[PDB]
RNA sequence: UACCGAUUGAGCGGCUCAGUGAGGUCCUCGGAUCGCGAG
RNA sequence: UACUUUGAAAAAAUUAGAGUGUUCAAGGCAGGGCC
RNA sequence: UAUCAACUUUCGAUGGUAGGUCCGUCGCCUACCAUGGUGACCACGGGUGACGGGGAAUCAGGGUUCGAUUCCGGAGAGGGAGCCUGAGAAACGGCUACCACAUCCAAGGAAGGCAGCAGGCGCGCAAAUUACCCAUUUCCGACACGGAGAGGUAGUGACGAAAAAUAACAAUGAAUUGGAAUGAGUGCAUCCCAAACCCAUGGGCGAGGACCCAUUGGAGGGCAAGUCUGGUGCCAGCAGCCGCGGUAAUUCCAGCUCCAAUAGCGUAUGCUAACGUUGCUGCAGUUAAAAAGCUCGUAGUU
RNA sequence: UACCUGGUUGAUCCUGCCAGUAAUAUAUGCUUGUCUCAAAGAUUAAGCCAUGCAAGUCUAAGUGCACACGAGU
C-alpha cells in the first residue's frame, strides 16, 4: 500500500514521478519520439507542394474511393497523405500548388474509414478550399 | 514599457452543457420576460449573482464578530440594499444566499421605466433608452442595463428635449408638417 | 480510379434559392423566439412534417 | 443662457495666476467655444479677456453642462512668461516655427562631418 | 513503419589534447625628435 | 528542537477588497457639495 | 534522466602557512606542506522547444500547466578575446586583433555591426507606419531657454475585454395600412489635440421590403433541431465516436423548414477541467493489466 | 455548478480505454453596422540588413580681437 509517514514525501514524490511514465498520454508529450516522428514537428497547420494524386480505398464494412493527395512539406520535406474533405474538391487541386494541410480530428490518429491518413487539406493556391467549394474566390 | 494597465475582466461565463432542454427554457424564458438581446445578458446576470453568493460563501465560513466579517459583511449588506435588490428588514450575510437572478433582473434601467409607466411595454422601454428619452436626475443616460438603485429611483423621466415629454418635435414630425 | 471526384454534386439539378423576407435579428428573434414557445401555446417538434 | 460657474478657485501668486474649475451651461446650446467663455469670464473678475485662459472643456454625455480649467493672470507679461507656447498660439501671442523635426535632425548630422566655420555653410 | 547490414559509410554541431599563435597590457632598454628634462 | 500562537520585517503592479453614478459596464483614482 | 554510481585531485581539487594581486575578503594566484572535499537525503555526467521571480490559465478542496513578453534582477550586442577613457565599461549607436559575413576603389587603400525606432529580405501556421511632436511623463547638459524613435499622439489591427443597433407603437383580414421615434452615414460650427484624429454638444440633410437585408455551424444517437421533397445507388460523398450510402437515404448532393450561439462562428494543434483513467486528500494488484519463487539484510520509512 | 454521455454483448452487470462536453493559447476558414480599451517578427533564424533617425549639451557667472553690431547679440 501507500507510505503515510509524515517524512515520506520524498518517496511520494519519486513513486509518482516514476509511474506518471506508464501512462501512454504524459510519456507521449515528454520525450523525444512523437514529436521527432511528428511531420509538423508540433505545429497546427503546415504548407507543401503536391506530388500525385492518389485514392485510398476505405476500410471494411464501407466501400468508397478516398480522393487524397501525397503532398511534401516545405519546412522538413517530409512526405505525407493528406485528404479533400469534401465532395469534388480534388478536381480544385492542382500537382505541383501551395496547399495547407492540417490535422484530421484525432491527435495523429487516421480518423474513419481512411487507411492511413491522418492528415487533410486546408487551402490550396493560397486560397481556402472552402471557399471554392461555396463559389467564393473563384481563383 | 507604455502608460497603459492591460486590466480586462469578462462579466459572464457558458453553461458546461451546451444543450440542456432543461436549461435553455428558463433562460429563454427570462430573455422574453425581461425583454433581453441574447443569452449572454443572462449569463452574465447569473455570474453577477455568483461573484455576490461567493463573496457571501466565504463570510458565513468566518466566525461572528470578526473584524473582517463585520467589516465587508456589512459593506455588501449596506451595497445590495443601495441598488434595492436587498430589503431592509432582513440584511443578514445568510440571506445573500437566498437572492435570485430575477432580483437583479429587475433593478435594470429597461425594466423600471416600464413598471413606472413611462413605456408601453419591455421592448418598448429599451428602444426609447437607445434613442436619449428617458434620464435620471437630469443625467440623459442611453444604456438599457443601467441598474438603478433606491436614491435615483423617483427621478426616472423623460428627457427635456425629448418629444416625448418636454421638447422639439422628432425629424420626422415636422418632415411631414413641411410637406402637407 | 479518380475518374468519379464530383459525380453526385455535377448530377445534381441545379435549383436556386427563392427570394424570402428578411428575418428579425437580436432583441426581436428572441421575442418572437418568446412569444411562440410560451406565450402561444395549445406534442409535436418545432419542424415535424409527420 | 450660457453661465460660466467657477466652482472651485485658489490664488496661488507664485506663478501670478488664480486657477480655477470652469464649469459652464448651455442646456439648448452647442459647445460654448472659449472665445465666448473667456470674454464673460473677464468682466466677473474685473479684468481684460487677455489674461484668461481656459481649456480641457469635456461636455458631459447628453448636454447641459460642459466642465473645465481655467486661470486668469495679473498681466500680460505674465501670461507670455508662465503660460505653454501651445495655449498662447491659441490667441494672437506665438508662432511655432516653420522647420520640421525631421529636416533637424538630418541637418544636423550633415554638420557632424564638416569641421570648422564650414559647419554652418553646409547646414544652410 | 522501424531494425540488422560490408561500405576504416557520409554530413552537420558541442567541449577539448598538441602545435602554430594575431593583438593588447605590464616589464627591461631603445633615443627618431623637441626644449638636464620631456619623449 | 520540531509543532503551535503572537510580534517584527516585507517594492509596486496583479489578486481579493473599501470608497466614488467615467451616461452604465470593462475600468479610472479620482472627485463630491454650497453663494 | 541511473540505458549516468562514484566524482574531484599532474595542469587547484579540500585545507594550512607566507606572499603576490585586487577597491577589498577568498586557491583569486604563486611557493612550500597536509590528503583531503562531494555522494544513495541522488554527487558527478547528460537533456531542456530552461533566463529566474513578481505573476498567468483552469480550478469544490488539493492540484495541473504556463511565465520570450512592458515590473525587479541577471545576461549579450555576428562569433570569442584584449584594452583605452572615466566615479562608474572588460562599453561595442568606443577602440585593437583573428573568424564568419559584407561595402567602396584609379586595385594603391578605406570602411562596417538595426537581439534601438520605422522599413527590407529570409524563414515560416504565425506577428503593424521607411508617420507626427518633445505639449503631457521623466532623463541628460556650463542650463528656467537645448536635446531625447525614452516616451507621448495618430496609422495598421476580429490577439482579446466592456458597452451596445439591425426596430418600437396602434387599428384591419400581409412587398397591408397608419402616423410617430432616435441612430448608421453625411457635411457645417464648437469642443478636443503640440497642429490633426476620435468621442461629446448643437442645428441642416438622413428609413417603409424602415432594400441602412446577420452571418457561422448543424437537424440518426450522444446533443437543442423534418417517417418532408428532388437527385445519387456501397458510386460520389457523410461521419470526432457508433455509423450512413446495397434504387422508397430522417445521416450524402440540393430546395423548403427548423435548431443553437450571435457580430460573431467553424476547424487544426497545444493546455485545463472532465479523469477517483497518476488517486497526498483519493485508485488498484483471487479470476479483467497487476504481490518479486522464497528468505535474510543495511540506508529509508515507522 | 463538488455534473457526466455514446461505443465490446443476443441481452446483462464490470474493468477499461477511444469519442463527446466546457474554458484557455496561437494559427486559420467564413462573416462584420456603432463606441471604448488593448496585444502585436517571442516560437523557424543570437539569421542577414539598403536608407533616414535614435546623445548631445550656455548661464548675469571657464575661454570667445570674423560675421551682423550700440558694450551686447
Amino acid at each position: 500500500g501507500k507510505c503515510r509517514g509524515l517524512r515520506t514525501a520524498r518517496k511520494l514524490r519519486n513513486h509518482r514521478r516514476e509511474q506518471k511514465w506508464h501512462d501512454k498520454q504524459y510519456k507521449k508529450a515528454h520525450l523525444g519520439t512523437a514529436l521527432k516522428a511528428n511531420p509538423f514537428g508540433g505545429a497546427s497547420h503546415a504548407k507543401g507542394i503536391v506530388l500525385e494524386k492518389v485514392g485510398v480505398e476505405a476500410k471494411q464494412p464501407n466501400s468508397a474511393i478516398r480522393k487524397c493527395v501525397r503532398v511534401q512539406l516545405i519546412k522538413n520535406g517530409k512526405k505525407i497523405t493528406a485528404f479533400v474533405p469534401n465532395d469534388g474538391c480534388l478536381n480544385f487541386i492542382e500537382e505541383n500548388d501551395e496547399v495547407l494541410v492540417a490535422g484530421f480530428g484525432r491527435k495523429g490518429h487516421a480518423v474513419g474509414d481512411i487507411p492511413g491518413v491522418r492528415f487533410k487539406v486546408v487551402k490550396v493556391a493560397n486560397v481556402s478550399l472552402l471557399a471554392l467549394y461555396k463559389g467564393k474566390k473563384e481563383r | 514599457p507604455v502608460a497603459k494597465t492591460w486590466v480586462c475582466s469578462k462579466t459572464y461565463v457558458t453553461p458546461r452543457r451546451p444543450f440542456e432542454k432543461s436549461r435553455l427554457d428558463q433562460e429563454l424564458r427570462l430573455i422574453g420576460e425581461y425583454g433581453l438581446r441574447n443569452k449572454r445578458e443572462v449569463w452574465r446576470v447569473k455570474f453577477t449573482l455568483a461573484k455576490i453568493r461567493k463573496a457571501a460563501r466565504e463570510l458565513l465560513t468566518l466566525d461572528e464578530k470578526d473584524p473582517k466579517r463585520l467589516f465587508e459583511g456589512n459593506a455588501l449588506l449596506r451595497r445590495l440594499v443601495r441598488i434595492g435588490v436587498l430589503d431592509e428588514g432582513k440584511m443578514k450575510l445568510d440571506y445573500i444566499l437566498g437572492l435570485k437572478v430575477e432580483d437583479f433582473l429587475e433593478r435594470r434601467l429597461q425594466t423600471q421605466v416600464f413598471k413606472l409607466g413611462l413605456a408601453k411595454s419591455i421592448h418598448h422601454a429599451r428602444v426609447l433608452i437607445r434613442q436619449r428619452h428617458i434620464r435620471v436626475r437630469k443625467q440623459v443616460v442611453n444604456i438599457p442595463s443601467f441598474v438603478v438603485r433606491l436614491d435615483s429611483q423617483k427621478h426616472i423621466d423623460f428627457s427635456l428635449r425629448s418629444p416625448y415629454g418636454g421638447g422639439r418635435p422628432g425629424r420626422v414630425k415636422r418632415k411631414n408638417a413641411k410637406k402637407a | 480510379s479518380l475518374a468519379r471526384a464530383g459525380k453526385v454534386r455535377g448530377q445534381t439539378p441545379k435549383v436556386d434559392k427563392q427570394e424570402k423576407k428578411k428575418k428579425k435579428t437580436g432583441r426581436a428573434k428572441r421575442r418572437i423566439q418568446y412569444n411562440r414557445r410560451f406565450v402561444n401555446v395549445v406534442k409535436k417538434g418545432p419542424n415535424a412534417n409527420s | 443662457t450660457v453661465t460660466v460657474r467657477t466652482r472651485k478657485f485658489m490664488t496661488n501668486r507664485l506663478l501670478q495666476r488664480k486657477q480655477m474649475i470652469v464649469d459652464v451651461l448651455h442646456p439648448g446650446k452647442a459647445t460654448v467655444p472659449k472665445t465666448e467663455i473667456r470674454e464673460k469670464l473677464a468682466k466677473m473678475y474685473k479684468t481684460t479677456p487677455d489674461v484668461v485662459f481656459v481649456f480641457g472643456f469635456k461636455t458631459q454625455f447628453g448636454g447641459g453642462k460642459t466642465t473645465g480649467f481655467g486661470m486668469i493672470y495679473d498681466s500680460l507679461d505674465y501670461a507670455k512668461k508662465n503660460e505653454p507656447k501651445y495655449r498662447l498660439q491659441r490667441h494672437g501671442l506665438y508662432e511655432k516655427k516653420k522647420t520640421s523635426r525631421k529636416q533637424r535632425k538630418e541637418r544636423k548630422n550633415r554638420m557632424k562631418k564638416v569641421r570648422g566655420i564650414k559647419k554652418a555653410s553646409v547646414g544652410a
